[PDB]
RNA sequence: AUGUGGACCCGCCCCUUGGGGUGUGUCCAAAGGGCUUUGCCCGCUUCCGGAUGGGCCCGCGUCCCAUCAGCUAGUUGGUGGGGUAAUGGCCCACCAAGGCGACGACGGGUAGCCGGUCUGAGAGGAUGGCCGGCCACAGGGGCACUGAGACACGGGCCCCACUCCUACGGGAGGCAGCAGUUAGGAAUCUUCCGCAAUGGGCGCAAGCCUGACGGAGCGACGCCGCUUGGAGGAAGAAGCCCUUCGGGGUGUAAACUCCUGAACCCGGGACGAAACCCCCGACGAGGGGACUGACGGUACCGGGGUAAUAGCGCCGGCCAACUCCGUGCCAGCAGCCGCGGUAAUACGGAGGGCGCGAGCGUUACCCGGAUUCACUGGGCGUAAAGGGCGUGUAGGCGGCCUGGGGCGUCCCAUGUGA
């Protein structure tokens, strides 16, 4: 009685679950490092941005994130992690950081 | 090109923001007579300088926030509150015009 | 007070005429006077002469008019049939060089200011102008 | 008035108001008949003029006139109203056309028969 | 379609001959010859004097009647005129007379204009080469209009097209008798033609 | 793609193109960016094909892309022809 | 994993509102399928461009009621955040107390806006229907997902209203797509043909889909073109009208005589179609060669060939067209002025006449005439119209001279004005 291109929906319902376990992993990970950033850390920390960086760009590739709203993620995160560390911190690794 | 006004700041009353009130003169499209007119612009002033009489130039720009998109571009006569006193009674006749 | 002074020479004018004077005083002005010169230029009065009085400075406008008609009512045909006012205060009156009179088909005159000057209509079309209409002249 | 006055205010723009108001911008309007009777006219003249009250489908009941002579309009009539008063009879403002519903034609009319709804006779045989 | 009928009666009504018949309206009793008075029971009785607008009614419908068109097709031709250039009146009489159907009148291939017509409509007629069956053709200058082919004979071309040979036709006109055809040459200025009509108050008239 | 096709006018059996650059989910009567020659297929006048053949190879260079019914009165136009 | 190259933080560099360059550190790429196969082709991934299509923002313009005069808590600004392709009070905290309005806020009523369109001498006024551009909605609402792109008519979830199916064991639908039905209404169509062409989607390409579109169908709804004939034909029959009974009218009208010949019958028969593909050349440039027409055996061409529908309005004045009869303020007409009371050119019929003609009238509405909202282009002693009289706020307007500025105004050039 109907059009058969409804698996452009049921298509879509993989790339929903797909995509969006991919971008919970980014922010639960992403939660890590500032924390740890914010208490002194700054070892453990760049080794979860580091591990941030990664998985954001990774999505972006794919149809997930895109355009400049990884760099507006990855931004605003090193933007604050190393504002954070200045709390001392020492920054154990540039790895992370072109410091 | 960015546009490009003339006016009098009238509230310095917001935080680093302001307010200038912008004149135009040009004929009624019918009846030809050269008339006046007046918008109000919220101008961003992020080191607020200027003050109440400043007649002053400001410029269109990316929102800066609603209702606000003009920066002021520079002082071209401070110290106009007899302008000012104009748009302060228009204003305050406006009480005595309360449907009482 | 005078609202508007060129309105009131004009009219002074048109008021002389009517009983048909030698002359007609009218208060001075820069612009007053390269207003008239045309009105001698194009021969519609004989001319003036700026001159004082009481201590204040005038202008003594000499009006022509024409035969001494026959029949009743021998007064003749006045030379400035019509003249009026048409940028005032009340409504400034400007136009394009295009947008300009054809005043009594090339038999009136118009008289305006602009970046020139006092030009007419002829005149302001041919060096390519137009301004503020002062007033219709014929 | 001055010119400043005239860019306070402009000039008022007149308005014009119907005479017909129980059609709303229609050509026609069908009703049905409520009253059929005789009148008489504005001293003017005299008669007994054939107007009827008609109901029609805006919940409307207003006089329409019968024009020519004579019809076949009992009460519960079908009809259609023109539009034009009568002038002699106030209150009316609308004609009923002929030939159409339950009204129907000016029997052996041979006139202005496009008025009337009166069908073309047959002249030979 | 067209008028039908009664015709001598508008060769009178208009008051004024206007040869709408075949050689009747030429020969002694064109329907105002022997009656030269208005049409119907009220016909030998004394008019009143007209109405600026009977007046200029009854100068307009004389030339259309003479044309003898709808006022339809009529009235475009003179807001045509109207809208052209300089005179934008007087020019009318050029359009009229571009009409086909006119044209076949003036060069004798006919005698009424409606006779002229039922050629045209028959076909009988062609335009450079081509058969051309449209009585409202705009002809201009150099166009040609002859008897075709299978109508080169026929009793009623050659006796109508005989009976020419005695007058000179129109300065916009030709005719190769012989030949069957004849050339559009040029636009009739006012001049070339003073009809009985005084197109000045078609104008008037037009202009309600 | 932007495209280079045949936008019909005229009238009922009296075809008439206007041969132009558009979005290719544009209407085929839609707004264009720039007409480029008429095109008559009925032959009714010697006028019947025009190209501003500058500007058709510029619109293809940039990456305009004509159909497979509008080369063909492109390649009647020596756009392809491309001397040696 | 590779890294041309890109992104992010700090630096200086230039430039300048998050543009460009670079330094270091750290993160990012993938794809194969088909062969005239050993070479090419269709795809893959990063970056910069181009072009096209957009998102957001700004200035000016855009209806009626002041008998709506005061409005505002995300309200206004700030700071910092959240969010997006990105600005922003867009959302969220916190801080400040601002923001708007007689230049008409707020409220109410109506409306999709424009190119255009109608009228008008124009200035205007009126209007937004087909066509084109944009916005908005997809039963009423809300929401997000996928995605370059939507919060999506013929995709998805939820609520409501409504209708339908069912062994009732429960489930289903969204015509404002094309036709079509119903209801409402004074009123608006075929449940047709074809992808032949144009355009669009997919594919290397054949080819496939296309109620977009190209045609056909219904409706005098409009515009246009054409027919129901032409020449002849009487001092001018009959019938019908008047009549001062002498006559006049219809009327060259008919008849009648010649001529042509709409229709219809026969034959022929399109344009709209040239490419995709195919040959050689490298499938490119190139020549060249080949298939396909829904409309349709249609228009048009030839021959044959028949005198073949006319109606509607008006005929007191404005306003073109007049006489008998009937009627007797009755029956009736009417756009206004008004006609009918036993002599009606005004009713009704008739003869005749005027006016258009497959049309003629009517009703409704817009503009004109209306210079009767008057800018162009009007008035206020008695015709409608001076505030009962002051003082005065905003506002409008402003004398004589010389400078600077050149806002208005004026000129030129240029872009734009689809
Ligand atoms: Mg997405
Ligand atoms: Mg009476
Ligand atoms: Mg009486
Ligand atoms: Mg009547
Ligand atoms: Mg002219
Ligand atoms: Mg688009
Ligand atoms: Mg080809
Ligand atoms: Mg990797
Ligand atoms: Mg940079
Ligand atoms: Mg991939
Ligand atoms: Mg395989
Ligand atoms: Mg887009
Ligand atoms: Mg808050
Ligand atoms: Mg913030
Ligand atoms: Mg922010
Ligand atoms: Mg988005
Ligand atoms: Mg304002
Ligand atoms: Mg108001
Ligand atoms: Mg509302
Ligand atoms: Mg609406
Ligand atoms: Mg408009
Ligand atoms: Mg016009
Ligand atoms: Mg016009
Ligand atoms: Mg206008
Ligand atoms: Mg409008
Ligand atoms: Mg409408
Ligand atoms: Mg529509
Ligand atoms: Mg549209
Ligand atoms: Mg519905
Ligand atoms: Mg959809
Ligand atoms: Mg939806
Ligand atoms: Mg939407
Ligand atoms: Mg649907
Ligand atoms: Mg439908
Ligand atoms: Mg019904
Ligand atoms: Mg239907
Ligand atoms: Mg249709
Ligand atoms: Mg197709
Ligand atoms: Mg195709
Ligand atoms: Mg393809
Ligand atoms: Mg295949
Ligand atoms: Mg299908
Ligand atoms: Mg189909
Ligand atoms: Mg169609
Ligand atoms: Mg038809
Ligand atoms: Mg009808
Ligand atoms: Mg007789
Ligand atoms: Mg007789
Ligand atoms: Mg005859
Ligand atoms: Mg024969
Ligand atoms: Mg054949
Ligand atoms: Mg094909
Ligand atoms: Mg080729
Ligand atoms: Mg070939
Ligand atoms: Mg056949
Ligand atoms: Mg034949
Ligand atoms: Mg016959
Ligand atoms: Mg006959
Ligand atoms: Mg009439
Ligand atoms: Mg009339
Ligand atoms: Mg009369
Ligand atoms: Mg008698
Ligand atoms: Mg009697
Ligand atoms: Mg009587
Ligand atoms: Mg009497
Ligand atoms: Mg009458
Ligand atoms: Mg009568
Ligand atoms: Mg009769
Ligand atoms: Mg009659
Ligand atoms: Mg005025
Ligand atoms: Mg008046
Ligand atoms: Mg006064
Ligand atoms: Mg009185
Ligand atoms: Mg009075
Ligand atoms: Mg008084
Ligand atoms: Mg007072
Ligand atoms: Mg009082
Ligand atoms: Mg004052
Ligand atoms: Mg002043
Ligand atoms: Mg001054
Ligand atoms: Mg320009
Ligand atoms: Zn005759």
């Amino acid at each position: 009685r109907n059009l058969s291109a409804l698996k452009r929906h049921r298509q879509s319902l993989k790339r929903r679950l797909r995509n969006k376990a991919k971008k919970s992993a980014i922010k639960t990970l992403s939660k890590k490092a500032i924390q740890l950033a914010q208490e002194g850390k700054a070892e453990e920390a760049l080794k979860i941005m580091r591990k941030a960086e990664s998985l954001i760009d990774k999505a972006a590739k794919g149809s997930t994130l895109h355009k400049n709203a990884a760099a507006r993620r990855k931004s605003r995160l090193m933007r604050k992690v190393r504002q954070l560390l200045e709390a001392a911190g020492a920054p154990l690794i540039g790895g992370g950081l072109s410091a | 090109p960015k546009k490009v006004l003339t006016g009098v700041v009238v509230s310095d009353k917001m935080q680093k923001t302001v307010t200038v009130l912008v004149e135009r003169q040009f004929p009624h499209p019918l009846y030809g007579k050269v008339i006046k007119r007046s918008k109000k612009y919220l101008a961003h002033d992020p080191e607020e300088k200027y003050k109440l009489g400043d007649v002053v130039e400001i410029i269109e720009s990316r929102p800066i926030s609603k209702r606000k998109r003009f920066r002021v571009l520079r002082l071209v006569e401070s110290g106009r509150m007899d302008l000012v006193e104009k748009y302060l009674i228009r204003r305050q006749n406006y009480e005595s015009l309360s449907k009482r | 007070m005078l609202t508007d002074p060129i309105a009131d020479m004009l009219t002074r004018i048109r008021n002389a005429t009517r009983v048909y004077k030698e002359s007609t005083d009218v208060p001075a002005s820069r612009f007053k006077e390269e207003i008239l010169r045309i009105l001698a230029r194009e021969g519609f009065i004989k001319g003036y002469e700026r001159v004082d009085v009481d201590g204040k400075p005038y202008l003594r406008v000499y009006l022509k008019y024409g035969p001494r008609r026959q029949g009743p009512d021998p007064r003749p045909e006045q030379v400035i049939h019509h003249i009026r006012r048409i940028s005032k205060p009340g409504r400034r009156v400007y136009v394009g060089v295009k947008e300009i009179p054809r005043v009594r088909r090339g038999l009136g005159i118009a008289i305006l200011s602009t970046s020139k000057g006092v030009l007419t209509d002829r005149e302001a079309r041919k060096l390519g102008v137009g301004g503020e209409l002062i007033c219709e002249v014929w | 008035p001055t010119i400043n006055q005239l860019v306070r205010k402009g000039r008022e723009k007149v308005r014009k108001k119907s005479k017909v108001p129980a059609l709303k911008g229609a050509p026609f309007r069908r009703g049905v008949c409520t009253v059929v009777r005789t009148v008489t006219p504005k001293k003017p003249n005299s008669a007994l003029r054939k107007v009827a009250k008609v109901r029609l489908t805006s919940g409307y009941e207003v006089t329409a006139y019968i024009p020519g002579e004579g019809h076949n309009l009992q009460e519960h009539s079908v009809v259609l109203i023109r539009g034009g008063r009568v002038k002699d009879l106030p209150g009316v403002r609308y004609h009923i056309v002929r030939g159409v519903y339950d009204a129907a034609g000016v029997k052996d009319r041979k006139k202005s028969r496009s008025k009337y709804g009166t069908k073309k006779p047959k002249e030979a045989a | 379609g067209r008028y039908i009928g009664p015709v001598c009666r508008l060769c009178r009504r208009e008051g004024v001959k206007l040869y709408l018949k075949g050689e009747r309206c030429y020969s002694p009793k064109c329907a105002m010859e022997r009656r030269p008075y208005p049409p119907g029971q009220h016909g030998q009785k004394r008019a009143r004097r007209p109405s600026d607008y009977a007046v200029r009614l009854r100068e307009k419908q004389k030339l259309r009647r003479i044309y003898g068109i709808s006022e339809r097709q009529f009235r475009n031709l003179f807001e045509e005129a109207s809208k052209k250039k300089g005179v934008t009146g007087s020019v009318f009489l050029g359009l009229l007379e571009s009409r086909l159907d006119n044209v076949v009148y003036r060069l004798g291939f006919a005698v009424s204009r409606r006779q002229a017509r039922q050629l045209v409509r028959h076909g009988h007629i062609t335009v450079n080469g081509r058969r051309v069956d449209l009585p409202s053709y705009r002809v201009r200058p150099g166009d040609e209009i002859a008897v075709a082919e299978k109508s080169r004979n026929l009793e009623l071309i050659r006796q109508n097209l005989e009976a020419m040979k005695g007058r000179k036709v129109g300065p916009w006109l030709s005719l190769d008798v012989e030949g069957m055809k004849g050339k559009f040459l040029r636009l009739p200025d006012r001049e070339d033609l003073a009809l009985p009509v005084n197109e000045q108050l078609v104008i008037e008239f037009y202009s309600r | 793609m932007v495209k280079i096709r045949l936008a019909r006018f005229g009238s009922k059996h009296n075809p008439h193109y206007r041969i132009v650059v558009t979005d290719a989910r544009r209407k085929r009567d839609g707004k264009y960016i720039e007409k480029i020659g008429y095109y008559d297929p009925r032959k009714t006048t010697p006028d019947w094909l025009k190209v501003d053949v500058e500007r058709a190879r510029y619109w293809l260079s940039v990456g305009a892309q004509p159909t497979d019914t509008a080369r063909r009165l492109l390649r009647q136009a020596g756009v392809f022809r491309q001397e040696a």
